[PDB]
């Protein structure tokens, strides 16, 4: 019950509901449930999958930010 | 010696409390560390968790069960 | 080695050192302050010639 | 390389014993480390008129070592607390020394070797050897004239003392009556913490007089047993390890009397 | 924009601190060639639709010049979109400032995995980076007005 | 020879107490940097804590009564 | 023999001193990081702090009782 | 000297108590760590996590077998 | 037989040495990590670790006296 | 005096389960955490691990295997 | 039996040795890691740093205290 | 004393399975941490776990030849 | 017995040989960790590590000066 | 009561590979954790590094060398 | 004696080479330390 709200600079990407989530954050992959504490998150060229719904669906960012509330 | 049997009971239970107890301690401060992040996996870790509480019983009980066999023969 | 005698000539000794010791740092302390307040003057006085 | 480790030249035993009093014809009679620090401080003073005898720009030599020692004694010292950098220097900066050159000492030939008594010889299949002493003879123990300075309680306590009167009286010097402010104020659980800190300065001098006698008489009994062990090519890293180390101690003697300087100001 | 950049430039020089520009676009890059000191750093060309990475370069050398000490401070001037009649010049402070702490306790307890001061030296830079972006699409859209 | 059953209860509840005390140590510590990265789920935490310590009071508590029949016939 | 009660007490004040010095000590660590990480929650760990402070100094508690048990007989 | 048995039957099942028991403890937190950083990950986490609380099991074991084998 | 009661004491020191001793080690390193991460709030958790200090200290301080006791009567 | 050779038996199998059982464990939790942070260099991380529970696994056989000589032999 | 005060002593001043030289180890480590995060603050820390130290050294000395009350 | 040699291997060999077994322990899960982190690292961290890892198994063959001293004679 | 004076110097030893060296492991770990993740700052991170282990190498030396004095006095 | 040195022997040996070891251990941990993130940091580090074993090492040879002289008389 | 004889040797040859292995690395520090203490001093002459 967490709203995704995958945004680059130059557009908005994704603002849906997503039920799980990857992260391939510089000191190990993370998944993000929609109960996680609050965190920041620096991101290296990887691949995020979203998962809502069992949706599994690769998703290749080339590093960013993460603000987990 | 006439006194080492209750000495060995209790060798079989201090002796045989120590490491459980600290095992015990790391498992729930480690189930305590993965709740605080993603609780909806609250269920699964915690159900480890339980595996992980069973096998430190079963150290500790394994001692107390030597130490009733050490104190009534 | 437990006598009181050993240890008040130890003491003797280790004041003299000290007080040897507190002679030979205030010399270089006030060498290091010369040194530096020469340093600071000699430099201004390169900025003011250049001025 | 590993075929000469012969054994055949080996001590008959460790000698571990405490400090040995010297004949002492004259009245005051002086130990064998009494002597070998006043040898030593001499050598110290020696090497100070050196030094300062040629003192100008772009020092070289000798000179050169002693301001680079120097210089770097008094940047670790500003590191800690700038206040009395300069002040606090020449004791913690002779005691360091001292250490150092008593340190040294203890790796000379002939420490333990000449005795001043106020193959075949070796026992065969054995890891020792027994070869007697030139002063074995009449009951003797082979006295060693030539000891470290800092393997003697009386040293180590009278630097320790000296140090921690002198700390005491640098924080007297300008902080109130805080003492009784810190220790046994009576507010709460402070008394407590203020009567546990008091007990530690009071036994921190002790404990720095120990640890260094006991490094010292350590290192000087474990150069002693690795000599006994094999007569050569076998202590050379221990010998390596435990000169570092005298340069170590002599260094963080005079960094925790700064330290105490430092907590006892603040 | 011109006559701000001068009137920003004299009064900066005023406080006798030197003054280094950035220009983005050709007109500006002409004018700063011809009147006086050249731009350090040039970026022209840009399109009605221009990606961050072209103005990356510029961003991150007037960020490298600001860490090394180069710089002491930076400012940008963009043409500020009032509404489709009226537009302005304005002036920003950036990076020296470079806080835009909010007034209230929004934030709660956010754990930094690479650590607080790790996250901050990757995030400062993107920050001055997307202001920038959305000075340069503001000036964009004030041209086209 | 007779006062080894007093050494044999001193053993029994000092390593007995040894164990679950570091253990319920780190299990207050891990509690409390949980509710330090997440409030919200502190509750759960707690109630969490308590079983921990709970099981280490359990050998604790075993640690005592042993010892009593140590101590007694 | 004739000193087995001292030995007896002796080991069960130093056990007792060994287990819930431990506990304390990573309390008291826990519990000061998380604070400072996040003062905001502090006065409510610090409950719990102490909750654990007191577990912790009741199992010592026993071990001293104990003691107490063999130091008069 | 009787009762020496049971002296040792005591120290044999206190020590592999004591040691396998933290590793079991150090075993299950650092998995469930793991887990709750990645719980995608757990499915491969969990057999090895297995695998080290078995071969702490079989320290223990060891020490329980040799404490009957004394015993008897 | 003869050196029960100084090798009781020195048990006692020991043990209250070694559980003590580590417990302010790990509440001293904690604190100081925490002030490094947190000058602002350092004053609280400072009174914190000297409280937890206060406490550890007190039960090596215990074992101390009950060794004196030991040694005297 | 009579039954020493069971005590040797049974502290050489305590002191050889003891400490590899932590080594062990730490082996397996560092390798978990790797694990789970780079899925990509699993095989690499197995072969090695395994090479480590190669390691103390066999030091604790030895003081098996020298528990086997003491027992029997 | 034999002088059970050379025992005492041994196990006192070893027990000093092993208590206090992990809590000097851990605080060294730990001051350690706090002045290369925030050097800015590192005088205050390192004074309690050594505060630490006092109270492990005053129980290390503590043992060696009464060890000597058992050497003679 | 009839026996008093079988314990002593025991000892040694139980002593120098708990040291060396716990430092490999805590080296491989260092540097599977390490491989985890950086992978392209592996040669240097591979040769530096070895050679601590024969710095720490020569603490072990120093227990292991000991051990068989004692039991050959 | 007869030769109590070898048995307190190994244990003396021994136990010097425990507490310090793990010392020792965690301030060189904890030094060369802090250096590597801050190479600009060693400068008197190196002469603090030095300083800590000068104190956990001088708890070693009290052991073994002792263990000597028992040796040969 | 004549065998008691050989045991003493064992414990010169056997405690002494428990602290260094250990610690050698730790030390690799940071070591290669230090490597895990700075690789260019490796020349200023495992001088240090092999500061910290040597010393770790002189406690074991310490062990070594007591183990030697009560084995010998 | 040559028991102490050879211990004082292995002690001397063991203690030289301890000492020209660290004194290496330790007179090149002590050489950028004067280089750098005579960089100063030239630099304060220099100045005036």
């Amino acid at each position: 019950p967490i709203h995704l709200e995958i945004v680059t600079a130059e557009r908005v990407i994704l603002s849906d509901d997503v039920d799980m989530i990857s992260a391939p954050t510089k000191d190990g992959r993370v998944g993000i449930l929609p109960r996680h504490a609050p965190l920041m998150t620096i991101l290296e060229p990887g691949e995020l999958d979203i998962i809502k719904n069992g949706e599994r669906t690769p998703f290749a960012v080339s590093g960013g930010f993460m603000e987990v509330l | 010696m006439e006194g080492l049997n209750l000495v060995a009971t209790a060798l079989a239970v201090g002796l045989g409390a120590i490491g459980p107890g600290v095992g015990i301690g790391i498992i729930v401060s480690g189930a305590v560390q993965a709740i605080g992040r993603n609780p909806e996996i609250e269920n699964r870790v915690v159900t480890y968790m339980f595996i992980g509480i069973a096998f430190t019983e079963a150290l500790a009980i394994f001692g107390l069960v030597i130490a009733f066999l050490i104190g009534f023969g | 080695g437990i006598n009181p005698t050993l240890f008040i000539a130890q003491l003797i000794n280790f004041l003299l050192l000290i007080f040897i010791l507190r002679a030979l740092l205030y010399r270089p302390v006030m060498n290091l302050l010369n040194e530096r307040t020469r340093r600071i003057e000699e430099s201004v006085r390169d900025a003011e010639k250049v001025r | 390389i590993a075929s000469r480790f012969f054994l055949y030249t080996g001590p008959p035993h460790v000698e571990v014993a405490a400090e040995v009093i010297f004949d002492g014809i004259p009245g005051f009679p002086i130990t064998n480390s009494f002597v070998v620090a006043i040898i030593i401080d001499i050598f110290v003073i020696a090497l100070a008129v050196a030094a300062t005898r040629n003192l100008q720009m772009v020092p070289r030599g000798l000179q050169n070592v002693m301001e680079f020692i120097l210089e770097s004694l008094y940047n670790l010292f500003r590191n800690i607390n700038a206040k009395y950098v300069a002040t606090a220097f020449p004791l913690v900066a002779t005691i360091f020394l001292f250490v150092l050159f008593g340190n040294w000492f203890g790796l000379l030939p002939g420490v333990g070797s000449i005795g001043v008594c106020h193959p075949l010889s070796s026992v065969a299949a054995a890891e020792g050897e027994e070869i007697h002493d030139t002063c074995a003879a009449q009951g003797k123990k082979l006295v060693p004239l030539f000891r470290a300075p800092a393997a003697d309680l009386n040293f180590t306590f009278a630097i320790a003392v000296i140090s921690f009167v002198f700390i005491e009286y640098w924080g007297f010097r300008a902080l109130g009556p805080g003492y009784l402010k810190k220790f046994f104020n009576t507010n709460g659980i402070m008394s407590f913490v203020g009567i546990i800190e008091f007990i530690s300065e009071l036994v921190k001098p002790f404990a720095l007089a120990f640890r260094l006698f006991g490094n010292i008489f350590a290192g000087e009994v474990l150069l002693v047993v690795m000599a006994f062990l094999v007569p050569l090519l076998l202590p050379l890293p221990f010998y390596g390890f435990e000169v570092f180390v005298g340069f170590i101690q002599a260094l963080i003697f005079a960094l925790l009397t700064y330290a105490f300087l430092n907590i006892a100001v603040t | 924009v011109l006559r701000r950049a001068g009137r920003f430039i004299t009064e900066q020089r005023a406080m006798g601190r030197t003054v280094d520009v950035y220009t983005f676009g050709r007109k500006g890059r002409d004018f700063f060639l011809r009147t006086g000191f050249a731009p350090a750093g040039e970026a022209t060309r840009l399109g009605d639709a221009p990606k961050l990475e072209a103005i990356l370069g510029v961003a991150i050398s007037a960020i490298n010049g600001f860490q090394s000490g180069k710089y002491d401070e930076l400012y940008i001037i963009y043409s500020e979109f009032i509404n489709t009649l009226v537009q302005r010049p304005a002036i920003k402070q950036l990076l020296p400032v470079e806080s835009p702490d909010i007034s209230t306790t929004t934030n709660v307890d956010y754990t930094y995995e690479p650590g607080e001061e790790e996250v901050l030296n990757s995030i400062l830079p993107r920050y001055v980076e997307t202001q920038i972006y959305q000075a340069v699409l503001e000036s964009i859209a004030s041209e086209h007005s």
